[PDB]
C-alpha cells in the first residue's frame, strides 16, 4: 500500500 | 433517514476524500516541481521535494525491475477488497473502526492508482534532519494509510  | 438504508457505506466519502486529497496533492507538485527539486519551508528539518517511487526499498527480492508496479498494485487491490467488506460489517456506534478502516482504503487507492495510471507513486513530502539523516519522500496518501494503521493497531487496546 505505501509508497515504498 | 438515509443513514439506515446504506448502513457503513457512507464512511466511504472519508475514503474518496481522502483520494482526492491526494490526488490534488501530488498533481501540484508534479506542476510546481522538476524531479528531486526541494522547496525548503524549514531549512533544518522540512522541505517539499518531487520523487517518484517505483519502489526501490523491495529490489533484493528479484533480478528484474518493474515488478513492484504490479505486485504492489495487486496488493492494493486485494487488501482493498477485504478493508471494504470489512467495513460493511461494522455496526454503527464502532466510529474509530470506520474511520481508521476509510483512511487506510483512502491511501492504498491513492497509491494503487499512481502504480496503474503512472508507472509509479508521487512523493512530496521530504522530512530530515540537516545532512545527518532522511526519512523516505511520502505522501497524504501514506499518511492515511499511516495513521488509519496506527488508529487500529491502538484498537487491541
Ligand atoms: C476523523 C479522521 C481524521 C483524519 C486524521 C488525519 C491524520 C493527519 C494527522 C497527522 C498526520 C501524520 C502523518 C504521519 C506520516 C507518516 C509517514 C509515512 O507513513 O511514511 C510512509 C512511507 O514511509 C513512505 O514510503
Ligand atoms: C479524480 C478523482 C475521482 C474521485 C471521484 C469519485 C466519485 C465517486 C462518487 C460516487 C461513486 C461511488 C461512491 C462511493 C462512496 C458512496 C458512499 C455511499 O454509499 O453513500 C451513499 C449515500 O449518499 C450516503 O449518504
Ligand atoms: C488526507 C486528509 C483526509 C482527512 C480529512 C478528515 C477525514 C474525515 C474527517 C471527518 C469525516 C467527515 C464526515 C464524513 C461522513 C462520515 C459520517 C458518516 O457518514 O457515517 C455515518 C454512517 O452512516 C454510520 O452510521
Ligand atoms: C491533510 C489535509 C490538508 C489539506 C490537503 C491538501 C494539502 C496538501 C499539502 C500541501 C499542498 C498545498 C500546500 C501548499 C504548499 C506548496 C506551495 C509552495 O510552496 O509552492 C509555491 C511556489 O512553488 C513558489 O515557490
Ligand atoms: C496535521 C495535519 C496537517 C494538514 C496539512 C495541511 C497543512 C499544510 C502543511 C504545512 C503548511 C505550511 C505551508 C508552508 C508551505 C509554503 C512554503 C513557503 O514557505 O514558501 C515557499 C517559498 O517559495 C520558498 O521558501
Ligand atoms: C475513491 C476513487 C476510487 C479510486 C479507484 C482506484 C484507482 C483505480 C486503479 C486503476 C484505475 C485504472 C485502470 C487501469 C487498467 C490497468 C491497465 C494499465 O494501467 O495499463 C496502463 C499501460 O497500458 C501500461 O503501461
Amino acid at each position: 500500500l505505501i509508497s515504498t | 433517514p438515509d443513514v439506515d438504508r446504506f448502513g457503513r457505506l457512507p464512511w466511504l466519502w472519508i475514503t474518496v476524500l481522502v483520494f482526492v486529497l491526494d490526488q490534488v496533492s501530488k498533481a501540484f507538485f508534479q506542476a510546481e516541481l522538476s524531479m528531486y527539486q526541494q522547496i525548503v519551508v524549514i531549512p533544518d528539518l522540512f522541505s517539499w521535494t518531487l520523487a517518484y517511487n517505483t519502489g526501490a526499498a523491495f529490489s533484493f527480492l528479484a533480478d528484474s525491475s518493474g515488478w513492484q508496479r504490479w505486485l504492489f498494485a495487486l496488493i492494493a487491490i486485494v487488501v482493498s477488497a477485504s478493508l471494504v467488506v470489512w467495513l460493511k460489517r461494522l455496526k454503527k456506534g464502532e466510529t474509530w473502526l470506520a474511520i481508521a478502516l476509510a483512511l487506510v482504503l483512502g491511501g492504498a487507492l491513492g497509491n494503487l492508482y499512481d502504480r496503474m495510471v503512472l508507472g509509479h507513486v508521487v512523493d512530496f513530502i521530504l522530512v530530515h534532519w540537516q545532512n545527518r539523516w532522511y526519512f523516505p519522500a511520502f505522501n497524504l496518501a501514506d499518511s492515511a494509510i499511516t495513521v488509519g494503521a496506527v488508529m487500529l493497531a491502538l484498537d487491541m487496546f
